[PDB]
């Protein structure tokens, strides 16, 4: 508040305007990279009420009713384990709003597979949206729909391994 | 990373202090629902798509290319065996076609 | 007003249902990248000193 101070610092001229012009600069590019990153979709996909994908099970990463913030398990998770002139703006997407552009990813790559990706979402059973992928990296349907169920159990067994290391590792 | 949909092609254009891309891209359209099956169960056989997807119109079942509709008889040239019908789940039961079966039928 | 992420889509998935598209669209996108700047040299004695 020193009125002596400021008219001295006018002598050095627009050395302030510089750095709140690179500061604005910073803050408007993070708002840019929320936006690049998240906001690819422009629907806001949901699953079904249902969960009949074949016996895979997306409870750990879809988002939980229960859960005022509308987080998944493993977002809700993640989120605990994250801890003079001077302003903090904020961001422009909300947690809550960046946590509906994942769920919204989510439901297309899982009721469209990568339809949505390229344009309208096209639905597809899971099962044979997972032949699909098998058949992308050279392995035939037959083997993902004769053991279905051994991939549904093992991709289970894995995102909960996920959640477990992600809890257990400071 | 080269347009919205899936790339075809790509132009260059010269721009001042920079360069514009033109992505040319196939975008799908006008999609139809349709009745899908993972396997067409047949002789006790097992039938898979080679390259495609079993298609269901409401009474007639097809075999299709999955970024296009295109409807075919399902045949045994554009199928593949593995197994039988009691292994994978949801496989329907309908008729393969021979092209060879005309052949020595006369 | 609160920002409306995107218009609501629900996509009707089931166990035995597939949609199949029947035409397409050839679409033409720009994209801008900038690659070069001017190219500036300054004499940093007649800068300074003149
Ligand atoms: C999907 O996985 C979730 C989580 O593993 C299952 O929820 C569990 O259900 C059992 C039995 O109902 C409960 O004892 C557990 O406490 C539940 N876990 C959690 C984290 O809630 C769920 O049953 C699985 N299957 C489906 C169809 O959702
Ligand atoms: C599904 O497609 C098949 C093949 O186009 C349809 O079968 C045809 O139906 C017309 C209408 O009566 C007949 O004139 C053709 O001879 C049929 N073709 C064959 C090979 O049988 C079938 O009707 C379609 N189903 C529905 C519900 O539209
Ligand atoms: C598809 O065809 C198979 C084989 O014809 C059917 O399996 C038969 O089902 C009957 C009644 O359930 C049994 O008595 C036979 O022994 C079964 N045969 C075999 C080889 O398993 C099957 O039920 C048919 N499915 C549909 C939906 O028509
Ligand atoms: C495929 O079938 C589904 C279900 O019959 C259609 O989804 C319905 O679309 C209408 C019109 O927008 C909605 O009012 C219903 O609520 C939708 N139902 C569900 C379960 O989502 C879908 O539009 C059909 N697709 C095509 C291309 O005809
Ligand atoms: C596929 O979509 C194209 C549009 O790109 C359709 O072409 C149009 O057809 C209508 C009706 O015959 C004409 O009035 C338009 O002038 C056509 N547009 C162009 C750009 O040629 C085409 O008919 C559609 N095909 C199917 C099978 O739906
Ligand atoms: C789809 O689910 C129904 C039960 O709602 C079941 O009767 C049917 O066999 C299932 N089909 C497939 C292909 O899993």
């Amino acid at each position: 508040d020193s009125t002596e101070c400021s008219n001295l610092l006018l002598q050095y001229g627009s050395f302030c305007t510089q750095l709140n012009r690179a500061l604005t600069g910073i803050a408007v590019e993070q708002d840019k990279n929320t936006q690049e990153v998240f906001a690819q979709v422009k629907q806001i996909y949901k699953t079904p009420p249902i969960k009949d994908f074949g016996g895979f099970n997306f409870s750990q990463i879809l988002p939980d009713p229960s859960k005022p913030s509308k987080r998944s398990p493993i977002e809700d998770l993640l989120f605990n384990k994250v801890t003079n002139g001077l302003t903090v703006l904020p961001p422009l997407l909300t947690d809550e709003m960046i946590a509906q552009y994942t769920s919204a990813l989510l439901a297309g790559t899982i009721t469209s597979g990568w339809t949505f990706g390229a344009g309208p979402a096209l639905q597809i059973p899971f099962p044979m949206q997972m032949a699909y992928r098998f058949n992308g990296i050279g392995v035939t349907q037959n083997v993902l729909y004769e053991n279905q169920k051994l991939i549904a159990n093992q991709f289970n067994s894995a995102i909960g391994k996920i959640q477990d290391s992600l809890s257990s590792t400071p | 990373f080269c347009g919205k949909g899936y790339h075809l092609m790509s132009f260059p254009q010269s721009a001042p202090h920079g360069v514009v891309f033109l992505h040319v891209t196939y975008v799908p359209a006008q999609e139809k629902n349709f009745t899908t099956a993972p396997a067409i169960c047949h002789d006790g056989k097992a039938h898979f798509p080679r390259e495609g997807v079993f298609v269901s119109n409401g009474t007639h079942w097809f075999v299709t290319q999955r970024n296009f509709y295109e409807p075919q008889i399902i045949t045994t040239d554009n199928t593949f065996v593995s197994g039988n019908c009691d292994v994978v789940i949801g496989i329907v039961n309908n008729t393969v076609y021979d092209p060879l079966q005309p052949e020595l039928d006369s | 007003y609160t920002m409306s992420l995107g218009a609501e889509n629900s996509v009707a998935y089931s166990n035995n249902s597939i949609a199949i598209p029947t035409n397409f669209t050839i679409s033409v996108t720009t994209e801008i990248l900038p690659v070069s700047m001017t190219k500036t040299s300054v004499d940093c004695t007649m800068y300074i000193c003149g």
